[PDB]
């Protein structure tokens, strides 16, 4: 009856929000820059918000356009201080190297001499590199020149940053904070049941990926299927294991680092030789596993299309090179793996001793995604390089009997398979109410 | 809002066991109890039981101790505050003697003194 | 005894969450967010130290000109307009969330900061001409 | 009613403009003053964004240590030096103007800020005395 | 009279320190910490600015949660644990400087913050059932 | 007016070994000696 305005300062409501986001990590260095973040705390405070439903749509979330934005500023960071190779795009002279092996695989690398500048600007050299055939193009004689050369300019990484990516943790400002959509089988939108509140998200990793997703977080049921409009061919579909299938990838040449001096302070680091045998940098992916694998996705594709439908994967339908193969990053080496004998297969409507072998290409000379004109030279390896790594989702699409494919050169792809279960929200802690309670 | 859609207007003789469902729209199904009301003609109107959509507890009559079984399943989130629910009405040794109109109703408020009175009710069962 | 946590009576009654307002109070100028180096992070940590003391000190700006300064439950001389909410103390208190309370009166809630903030200037006002005396 | 607007009463009476306190209380951490960008202009706004609750803390903070927490119109225990103005109270709030005052007792303003501030901590001094029993 | 100066009672018994509060007080917004340049001057600069309101609001917040808003000398209902210090009121106040007993009372700190804490937070709650009548 | 305060009764301890200050000024001056040295000429040309 007699109601006046009654003040609560701390209350629990929260709005949707966009904020910045800063980095916490745990304790060389990274061009992810880790050490720059702040020490993550051993408690990760996880706080359960009984009797909550939330709203999610990670298709609208703004931390994966974020991450997007902060990855490619801590490769741009990266590379600032590094050396420029302008002076490597001139006349090369290349010559087929060694191993007079199987038929048109001797062109895969080339034995290039060319024409370098010294630490004398008057002076010239001739010395010579180790080139893969995909870093390089003729002149119409056995004339080369690097890739990049009509379309951008190329700077060399820095040798002594670590590519091995570190988890990194989100976290929002004071006076934000993160929901955490806890409910098992999420679709990526919709009302999530169970809800709880985190100062950073769990640890992720920045790795770029394509058509496999690598080193990722697992469901722990059944392997959900996100997309915004999977009615839709033209949305990615973005699948996520709950078991992890291995693959183990190695590129066994012994490469040896030469160092050259271009310049003043400057040095490119040019591939010397291969010690030992030339043999074919592969992946391999046990045949059992990626059967099995495989069929968990068809069981949940079939909910999408029909008990009776029949869904069959073929290999990738063109594109550039990074999106027509599985690319990544092995032990400071980009490869490039043909992925034809994981996506061959066709499924009806209702091995288990050897392994499944993908042949990678590898390039030095790689070029930015979303931008032209900017171009990376990772440099060479020494040694032999194996890393072993999960499969622990994939990128497919739809073409419009269903047949699906791979692909996605879309960073932000990767970040979403990731960011899908976290939401930026806003505190407003001042409450106005009606109560009985009057003042003086 | 909030509606209790119950079920048909079912038909059966002494010695069996019928169930009697409720159908929740329109707010959070977890919330608040889901009471079990009689109508009988012969006597006056019959409190039977309340159970708890949340934490699953049960409370009913001495009448209905050992002769009715109550159970929900949980709820399907629609919004952050609209669910929909569904309430489960089971009697052991039925005789026909417990013939009229069944309700169900939900609780009042989520706290207090009067949390799971049946505030809003169902259209109702005809029975045998 | 209970102790939820940071927004742990979120889906609570109104009545249950008023009464753990200290709980929200203090995450609001810590979490984790020495030398200013101004990287990628730098600057991106530097946007989180500012903001947090802004969005502060905004709501506390309110609760002053309100009358309501340190207080986490201040009484007003405000009378309650049914037409923001007709509905009774108990189907508030022991029935609604901060949540959906907030979403109901949100169109109104610039009009009570008014109200608020023109009741403490004439109540000041008042004890300045009481103690001229 | 009359509502000038933000300085709307800065010509007006000193007792006319003491009513209207309000109106420049709140404007004085808001303005239109979300990532950080250190772009030419994102570096000016930065700087906007840093003054703005330094120049409110300080003010802030004097209120503080004078017992005027949280307060537009505080009244004190320093009693009024006549050599600070020995104008009369009618011949200044039905007269001079917030500027034209502030210019004459300008002189002064440190000698008042010091007296306010030991008056409360020698009065908080007191209070617990009063409380030991 | 006296007046050492900023931290000029440290070494000062606690009862002859807590008398000159105001004193440091003042200097933990001030100092001396208009254009905002990044030069490695400027960057260095901010963050000074920055970390000093940060600091600063962290004790105030406390001090709100607490119910001691715009107060140095605040008393409370937390009863003295003699658990904490068995020491007696005279060998304190008159014996010991704040150094020497912030170094013996460290480890419960953070509990008397706790029982600060929620001591304002239940009266707070009284003052209102008091004042629904 | 460079104010000093003097601390009486007061006695702290000291260790210019693990200050800090001088850990700080050394990245300073690297650092301003880098900040002035940024617009200027670049003479490599001169090595020939
Ligand atoms: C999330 O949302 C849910 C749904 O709203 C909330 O659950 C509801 O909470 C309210 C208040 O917290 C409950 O209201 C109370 O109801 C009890 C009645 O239950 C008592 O009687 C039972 C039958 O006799 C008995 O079995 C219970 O005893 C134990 O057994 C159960 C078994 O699971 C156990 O869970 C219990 O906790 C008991 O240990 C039980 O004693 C009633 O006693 C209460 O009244 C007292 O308290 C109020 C003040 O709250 C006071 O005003 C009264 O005078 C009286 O003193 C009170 O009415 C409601 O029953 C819950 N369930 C619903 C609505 O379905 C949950 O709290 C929310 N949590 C969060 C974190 O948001
Ligand atoms: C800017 O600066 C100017 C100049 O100083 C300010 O103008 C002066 O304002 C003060 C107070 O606001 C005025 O003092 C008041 O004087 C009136 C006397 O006027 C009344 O009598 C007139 C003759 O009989 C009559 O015509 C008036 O009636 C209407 O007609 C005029 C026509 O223009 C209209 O403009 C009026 O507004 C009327 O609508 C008028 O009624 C007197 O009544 C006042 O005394 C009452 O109020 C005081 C409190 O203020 C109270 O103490 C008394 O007991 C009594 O109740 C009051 O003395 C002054 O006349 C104005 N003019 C000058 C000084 O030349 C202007 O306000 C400033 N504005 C701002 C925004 O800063
Ligand atoms: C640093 O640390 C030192 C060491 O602790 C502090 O010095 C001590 O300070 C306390 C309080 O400030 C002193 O206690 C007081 O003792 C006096 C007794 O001295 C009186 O009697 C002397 C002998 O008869 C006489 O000579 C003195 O008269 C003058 O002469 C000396 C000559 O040097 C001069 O220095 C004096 O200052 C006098 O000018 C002196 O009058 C006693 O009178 C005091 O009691 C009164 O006050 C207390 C309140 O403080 C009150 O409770 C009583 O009822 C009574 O009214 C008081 O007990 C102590 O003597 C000092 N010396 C020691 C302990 O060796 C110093 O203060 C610290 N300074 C800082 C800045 O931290
Ligand atoms: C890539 O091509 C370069 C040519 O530009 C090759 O370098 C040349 O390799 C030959 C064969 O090893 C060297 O000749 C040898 O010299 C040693 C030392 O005198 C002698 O003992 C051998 O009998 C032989 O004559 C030659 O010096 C060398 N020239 C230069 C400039 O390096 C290189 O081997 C090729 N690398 C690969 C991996 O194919
Ligand atoms: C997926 O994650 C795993 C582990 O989290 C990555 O394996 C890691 O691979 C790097 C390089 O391949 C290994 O570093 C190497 O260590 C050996 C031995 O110390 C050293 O000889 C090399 O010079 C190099 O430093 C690292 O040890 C290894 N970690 C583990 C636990 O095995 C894998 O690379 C990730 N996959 C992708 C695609 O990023
Ligand atoms: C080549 O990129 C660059 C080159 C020069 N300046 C740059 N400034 C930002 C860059 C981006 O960060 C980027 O475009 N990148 C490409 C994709 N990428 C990989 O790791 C990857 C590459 C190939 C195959 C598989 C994974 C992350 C990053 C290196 C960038
Ligand atoms: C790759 O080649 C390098 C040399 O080009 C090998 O390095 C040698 O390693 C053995 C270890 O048994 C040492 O005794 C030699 O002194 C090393 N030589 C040099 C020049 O470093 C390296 O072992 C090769 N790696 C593999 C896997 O075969
Ligand atoms: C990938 O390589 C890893 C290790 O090189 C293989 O895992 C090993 O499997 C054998 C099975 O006999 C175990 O005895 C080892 O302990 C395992 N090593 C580790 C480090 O776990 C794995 O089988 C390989 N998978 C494929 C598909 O090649
Ligand atoms: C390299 O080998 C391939 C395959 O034998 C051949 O076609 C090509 O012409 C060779 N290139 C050079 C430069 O020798
Ligand atoms: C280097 O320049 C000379 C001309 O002085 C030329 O004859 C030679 O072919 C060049 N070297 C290469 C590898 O092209
Ligand atoms: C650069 O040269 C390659 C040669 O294969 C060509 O395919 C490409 O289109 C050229 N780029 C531009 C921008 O002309
Ligand atoms: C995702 O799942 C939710 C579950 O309620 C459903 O409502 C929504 O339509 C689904 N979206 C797609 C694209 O399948
Ligand atoms: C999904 O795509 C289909 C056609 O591809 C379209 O008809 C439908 O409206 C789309 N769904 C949404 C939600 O836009
Ligand atoms: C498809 O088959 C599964 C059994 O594997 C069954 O649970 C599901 O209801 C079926 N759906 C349709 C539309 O037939
Ligand atoms: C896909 O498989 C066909 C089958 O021969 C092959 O011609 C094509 O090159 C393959 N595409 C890729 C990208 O591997
Ligand atoms: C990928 O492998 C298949 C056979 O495994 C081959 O036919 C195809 O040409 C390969 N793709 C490319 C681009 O070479
Ligand atoms: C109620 O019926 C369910 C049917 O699944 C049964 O499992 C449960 O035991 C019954 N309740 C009691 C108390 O027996
Ligand atoms: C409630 O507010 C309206 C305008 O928002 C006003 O017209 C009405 O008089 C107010 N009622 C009461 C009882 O204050
Ligand atoms: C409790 O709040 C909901 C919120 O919409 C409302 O619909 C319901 O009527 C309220 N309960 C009572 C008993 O008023
Ligand atoms: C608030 O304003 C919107 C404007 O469209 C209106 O739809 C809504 O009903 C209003 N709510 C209340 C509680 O007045
Ligand atoms: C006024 O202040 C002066 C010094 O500024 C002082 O000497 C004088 O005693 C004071 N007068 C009164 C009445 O306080
Ligand atoms: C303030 O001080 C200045 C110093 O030059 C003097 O000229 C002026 O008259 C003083 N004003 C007052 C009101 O004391
Ligand atoms: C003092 O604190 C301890 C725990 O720190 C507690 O067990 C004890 O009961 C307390 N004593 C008093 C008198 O409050
Ligand atoms: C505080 O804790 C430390 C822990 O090692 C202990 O050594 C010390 O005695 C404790 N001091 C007090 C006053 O409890």
């Amino acid at each position: 009856e007699n109601l006046w305005v009654t003040v609560y300062y701390g209350v629990p409501v929260w709005k949707d929000a966009e904020t910045t986001l800063f980095c916490a990590s745990d304790a060389k260095h990274n061009v992810w820059a880790t050490h720059a973040c702040v020490p993550t705390d051993p408690n990760p405070q996880e706080i359960h918000l009984e009797n909550v439903t939330e709203e999610f749509n990670m298709w609208k979330n703004n931390m994966v356009e974020q991450m997007h934005t902060d990855i490619i500023s801590l490769w741009d960071q990266s590379l600032k201080p590094c050396v420029k190779l302008t002076p490597l795009c001139v006349t090369l002279q290349c010559t087929n190297v060694t191993n007079a092996i199987t038929d048109d695989m001797r062109g895969e690398l080339k034995n290039c001499s060319f024409n370098m500048t010294t630490e004398l600007r008057d002076k010239k050299q001739k010395v010579y590199s180790l080139f893969y055939r995909l870093d390089v193009v003729q002149i119409n004689n056995k004339e080369y020149r690097l890739i990049n050369c009509n379309t951008s300019a190329i700077t060399q990484a820095c040798p002594k940053v670590s590519f091995e990516p570190i988890p990194i943790h989100y976290c929002a400002p004071a006076g934000f904070a993160i929901l955490k959509c806890k409910d098992k089988k999420f679709n990526g939108t919709g009302p999530c049941p169970s809800v709880s509140t985190v100062q950073c998200t769990h640890g992720i990793k920045p790795v770029v990926s394509t058509q496999l997703l690598l080193n990722g977080s697992l469901a722990e049921e059944e392997v959900m299927i996100r997309s915004e409009n999977i009615t839709n061919n033209a949305k990615n579909i973005l699948v996520q294991f709950n078991t992890p299938v291995q693959i183990n990838c190695t590129r066994p040449n012994n490469n040896t680092r030469k160092s050259i001096r271009i310049g003043p302070g400057q040095a490119f680091y040019a591939t010397g030789d291969i010690i030992g045998d030339i043999r074919q940098a592969h992946c391999n992916v046990s045949k059992a596993t990626w059967n099995e694998t495989l069929g968990k996705v068809v069981k949940q594709l079939r909910k999408h299309f029909g008990n009776n439908t029949i869904i069959r994967f073929a290999n990738s339908s063109g594109g550039d090179l990074e999106v027509t193969t599985h690319s990544f990053n092995c032990g400071g080496e980009f490869f490039y793996c043909n992925t034809s004998g994981l996506f061959n297969s066709t499924w009806i409507s209702n091995g288990s001793n050897d392994s499944i072998t993908l042949p990678c290409r590898i390039k030095q000379i790689i070029n930015m995604w979303q931008r032209i004109g900017q171009a990376m030279y990772a440099p060479p390896i020494q040694g032999v390089i194996r890393c072993v790594s999960n499969i622990t989702g994939l990128i497919l699409t739809r073409d419009g009997t269903e047949t699906f494919r791979p692909g996605g050169g879309d960073m932000r792809d990767n970040w979403r398979s990731e960011l899908y279960k976290y939401k930026v929200v806003k505190i407003e802690p001042l409450g106005v109410a009606p109560t009985r309670c009057k003042r003086r | 809002q909030g509606q209790l859609v119950q079920s048909g207007a079912t038909t059966t003789k002494p010695g069996s066991s019928v169930k009697i469902s409720c159908k929740t729209s329109g707010y959070r199904f977890n919330f608040y109890h889901i009471n079990w009301i009689r109508q009988t003609a012969g006597r006056g109107p019959e409190w039977m039981g309340w159970i708890s959509p949340y934490s699953g507890d049960k409370n009913l009559a001495p009448a209905f101790q050992d002769r009715v079984n109550m159970t929900t399943d949980t709820e399907v989130p629609v919004t952050s505050f609209t669910s929909t629910g569904a309430a489960y009405m089971e009697i052991r040794n039925l005789t026909s003697d417990d013939t009229g109109t069944y309700f169900c109703a939900k609780g009042l408020l989520r706290d207090g003194s009067s949390t799971w009175l049946p505030y809003l009710w169902g259209q109702g069962t005809l029975l045998t | 005894a209970v102790f939820l946590g940071f927004l742990g009576a979120a889906g609570s009654t109104m009545g249950a969450a008023s009464m753990t307002l200290t709980v929200q109070a203090r995450n609001l100028l810590s979490g984790i967010v020495h030398l200013l180096k101004l990287t990628v992070w730098g600057i991106k940590q530097l946007q989180a130290r500012v903001l947090a003391v802004e969005r502060y000190l905004r709501d506390q700006q309110l609760l002053g000109i309100w009358g309501c300064s340190g207080k986490l439950i201040c009484c007003t001389n405000v009378p309650w307009n049914s037409s923001w909410s007709n509905r009774n103390l108990s189907e508030i208190w022991d029935n609604m969330t901060w949540l959906q309370w907030d979403k109901e009166i949100s169109n109104y809630t610039q009009i009570i900061y008014g109200l608020l903030e023109e009741s403490q200037n004439q109540q000041e006002k008042n004890e300045q001409d009481l103690l001229a005396l």
